[PDB]
């Protein structure tokens, strides 16, 4: 009611929308080191 | 062994014929697998 509002809103993703509005989809990668060793590593070139 | 944040696993299977007790033959146990698991260890247990 008035003062007290459902908390989520939905986007309205037209494909007539300016690009300020058209749908961006994201993936943010975040690493991280712990005194565990670590197991996601960059490829090694080997020479012949 | 848990060293360093990575448990070490050797085994051996062996043929033998007795009712009961170890065999008096000395083998050598290889090496396994070894896991880079990180975790404290100070007890476990048996699955049956």
């Amino acid at each position: 009611g008035f003062n007290c509002y459902f908390p989520l809103q939905s986007y309205g993703f037209q494909p007539t929308n300016g690009v300020g509005y058209q749908p961006y989809r994201v993936v943010v990668l975040s690493f991280e080191l712990l005194h565990a060793p670590a197991t996601v590593c960059g490829p090694k070139k080997s020479t012949n | 062994k848990n060293i360093d944040g990575y448990f070490k696993i050797y085994s051996k299977h062996t043929p033998i014929n007795l009712v009961r007790d170890l065999p008096q033959g000395f083998s050598a146990l290889e090496p396994l697998v070894d896991l880079p698991i990180g975790i404290n260890i100070t007890r476990f247990q048996t699955l049956l």
